């Protein structure tokens, strides 16, 4: 069996720059074929082999290269092209697909929007409390996130939710949530999410008090 | 027009074996091999196996050969497939292909599946429980106003969440769900008017086809 | 596909042809001669199913080929004797009452034996078994447009030898005819096979496997001290092969996308066989005129 290491896993892009990915085959592989899969779509057939290209594929990609190193190169990069890309051999059995690269678009780096939202009474009747910390309309991806209780950080029931790239913003989101009991909810009144970000040295701090309501 | 058929979603227990069907039309089933790939989420694209129609001869991936079992019935042109035994690293997609290749005058293109998202539940269904979101009264008030409708403990997926029945398409952020005890929790966000919010009520539908329940609640601010 | 079935139609009455005029140059009586004490024969098939399968497996091993690849190589090395001999071993003055023998016998026997060896040497390079995809209604149907026109040359020879003429100069016509038709049907596809990425390596085994094939039998005649035609003769029979089975035994096994390249393979292998062969033949008639 022949295993690929398709580096970069991550790959970050512009609309209009030229861009290129490399499947390092482990063994000798004669043809190796190009995989495109976009946001929740099967994938489909890109450029077999190395030189050729599908029925359908717009004319600007390319791929080059023989032995062990295989390369894909977009000469002008459009905004539709945001998928992820498989590197595929069938020349030696068994087929095996590459790790895939993530490519996306980048931009301008943009501020979180961080909100805090009480827990729900139904919730407390239930027999626990779950806040919630929305971050919404941030770039780049990486974000830490920082879950404190009167004023002291809590790392226990610490949730993280990412999403995949807006369509319209070219952006990110998230969602953190604080799972505990109703007791304990009830033994503390003040409730700080705080977020960390590379755009702002000083981190957004949302708090909620109970004891106003 | 050529199009492979596959069921939406596929529901097991740990142990148990399952039947996966991929139903083509609208080309002769006999001449093209179909090749059965898994797409677990959060690894790359494994392959499994052919089988060619016409003859019945079969080639398998090295790891599946004692999971897999490629059957096709060229009167309903319907390829089928039998995992055996599943276990909760089996939970992925699959995708059933065919390839067009020839070297006479070359060209090749692809036909996939829309792929069969089969999980392990061991866990009965439940179904959603909506947990209403209301912005802070001390917040400050803006133009445009936070809201969120956490849907927490029901089970299987898929679940629809949309706003007003699909009314708003601008702002409409829904997170993907985590699993937690058996179970997973899923949040949804959007952005709106001020002014749409007390004059237009703001319903955030949730639609669990598994179970088949759907459960509407509007968004209120919180009066005590 | 119809410029392919049209080649097959116009070989088969390629073939039909070229054995009704070469079956004038034999008679039953040596046939059964020869047939009976097989020397020649059982030398020819040992050859052939010992030292060419194994010049495949070893070739294969030492080129580094790829597991399809070498299967192609094994499969087009286990292949019964081809017609093409017959052709062939009259440019040498070989016993042509003898290459009869061998062909039919080499085909009789592929068809038992060609799943016999593939599975003794296809372990380790296929998961599966090749002792079902064998074409067994192929085998012995290539026989007859072959036992045929060499059976009805003998019964015109021998019960009306005064309609020699005539119809051999019309043979020789429609087979110049019909082989400028193969040559235009041919160009056309040879420019794919260029334009497809050969791998040179694939190139250099095809061109290698003939030439190894008719020294290896060369040299077998020569040890065990057999005449002078009949040295040839089996030295000619066992290096060229039928590549006919090659494409329906990697269709049938394997997808069309995975063979790739290698659906040109027997048509490569066809044209260096008739190289290889023109040129010892050319060698030999020049050796026989000093
Ligand atoms: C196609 C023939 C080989 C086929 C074979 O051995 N088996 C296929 C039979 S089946 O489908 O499986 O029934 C080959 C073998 C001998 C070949 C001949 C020789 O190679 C050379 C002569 C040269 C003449 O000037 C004209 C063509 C020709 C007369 C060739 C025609 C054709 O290529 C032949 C007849
Ligand atoms: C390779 C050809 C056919 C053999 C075969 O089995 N082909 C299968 C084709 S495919 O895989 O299915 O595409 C053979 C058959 C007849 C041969 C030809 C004839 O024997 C004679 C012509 C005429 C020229 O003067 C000499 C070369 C030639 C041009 C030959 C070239 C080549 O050897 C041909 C064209």
């Amino acid at each position: 069996d022949i295993v690929m290491t398709q580096s970069p896993a991550i790959m970050s892009a512009s609309p209009g720059q030229k861009v290129t990915i490399t499947c390092s085959a482990s063994s000798s592989v004669n043809y190796m074929h190009w995989y495109q899969q976009k946001l929740g779509s099967s994938p489909k057939l890109w450029i077999y082999d190395t030189s050729k290209l599908a029925l359908g594929v717009p004319a600007r990609f390319s791929g080059s290269g023989s032995g062990t190193s295989y390369s894909l190169t977009i000469s002008s990069m459009e905004a539709e092209d945001a998928a992820s890309y498989f590197c595929h051999q069938w020349s030696s059995y068994p087929r095996t697909f590459g790790g895939g690269t993530k490519l996306e678009i980048k931009r301008a780096d943009a501020a979180p929007t961080v909100s805090i939202f009480p827990p729900s009474s139904e919730q407390l009747t239930s027999g626990g409390a779950s806040v919630v910390c929305f971050l919404n309309n941030f770039y780049p991806k990486d974000i830490n996130v920082k879950w404190k209780i009167d004023g002291s950080e809590r790392q226990n029931g610490v949730l993280n939710s990412w999403t995949d790239q807006d369509s319209k913003d070219s952006t990110y989101s998230m969602s953190s949530t604080l799972t505990l009991t109703k007791d304990e909810y009830e033994r503390h009144n003040s409730y700080t999410c705080e977020a960390t970000h590379k755009t702002s040295t000083s981190p957004i701090v949302k708090s909620f008090n109970r004891n106003e309501c | 027009e050529v199009q492979l058929q596959q069921p939406g979603a596929e529901l097991v227990k740990p142990g148990a074996s399952v039947k996966l069907s991929c139903k083509t039309s609208g080309y002769t089933f006999t001449n093209y091999w179909m090749k059965w790939v898994k797409q677990r989420p959060g690894q790359g694209l494994e392959w499994i196996g052919e089988i060619n129609p016409s003859n019945g001869g079969t080639n398998y991936n090295g790891k599946f050969k004692s999971k897999a079992s490629l059957t096709v019935d060229k009167s309903s042109s319907t390829a089928y497939m039998q995992l055996s035994s599943l276990t909760s690293e089996d939970s992925a997609v699959y995708y059933c292909t065919i390839l067009v290749y020839d070297a006479y005058y070359v060209f090749a293109m692809d036909y996939w599946g829309l792929g069969t998202s089969v999980t392990v539940s061991s866990a009965k269904t439940t179904p959603p429980s909506v947990y209403p979101l209301a912005p802070g009264s001390a917040a400050q008030t803006n133009s445009m106003v936070t809201l969120g409708c956490l849907v927490k403990g029901y089970f299987p997926e898929p679940v629809t969440v949309t706003w007003n029945s699909g009314s708003l398409s601008s702002g409409v952020h829904t997170f993907p769900a985590v699993l937690q005890s058996d179970l997973y929790t899923l949040s949804s966000s959007v952005t709106v008017p001020s002014s749409t919010w007390p004059s237009e009520t703001v319903t955030c539908n949730v639609a669990h086809p598994a179970s088949s329940t759907k459960v509407d609640k509007k968004i209120v601010p919180r009066d005590c | 596909r119809p410029t392919d079935l049209a080649l097959s139609i116009i070989l088969v009455f390629m073939l039909f042809f070229v054995m009704l005029s070469l079956g004038c140059t034999m008679e039953f009586s040596k046939i059964k001669a020869h047939l009976w004490k097989p020397k020649g024969l059982a030398i020819a098939l040992v050859a052939q199913y010992g030292i060419m399968p194994l010049t495949a497996f070893v070739l294969g091993k030492v080129f580094q080929l790829n597991n399809i690849e070498a299967l192609a190589i094994l499969v087009c090395g286990c292949s019964p004797g081809g017609n093409l001999s017959n052709v062939f071993s009259l440019a040498m003055k070989g016993d042509m009452n003898l290459s009869i023998v061998m062909t039919t016998c080499s085909t009789f026997c592929a068809l038992g034996m060609m799943p016999l060896l593939l599975y003794l040497y296809t372990r380790g390079i296929y998961d599966g078994d090749l002792k079902d995809k064998v074409p067994y209604g192929r085998i012995i149907l290539s026989l007859v447009p072959v036992l045929i026109p060499c059976t009805i040359g003998i019964v015109l020879k021998s019960k009306r030898p005064q309609y020699m003429r005539y119809v051999i100069k019309g043979g020789m016509i429609i087979i110049l005819l019909c082989s400028v038709a193969v040559t235009v049907l041919s160009a056309i596809n040879v420019g794919k096979s260029i334009m497809f990425a050969m791998t040179p390596l694939l190139i250099a085994t095809s061109s290698l496997m003939p030439f190894i094939g008719f020294l290896l039998g060369y040299v077998l005649s020569a040890l065990f001290c057999l005449n002078g035609r009949c040295r040839r003769t089996v030295s000619m029979e066992t290096g060229c092969q039928n590549v006919q089975l090659c494409s329906t035994i990697l269709n049938v096994a394997f997808p069309p996308e995975v063979i790739g390249p290698l659906f040109f393979f027997p048509l490569l292998y066809m044209i260096f066989q008739l190289g290889e062969g023109l040129l010892l033949i050319a060698m030999f008639r020049c050796y026989e005129k000093f």
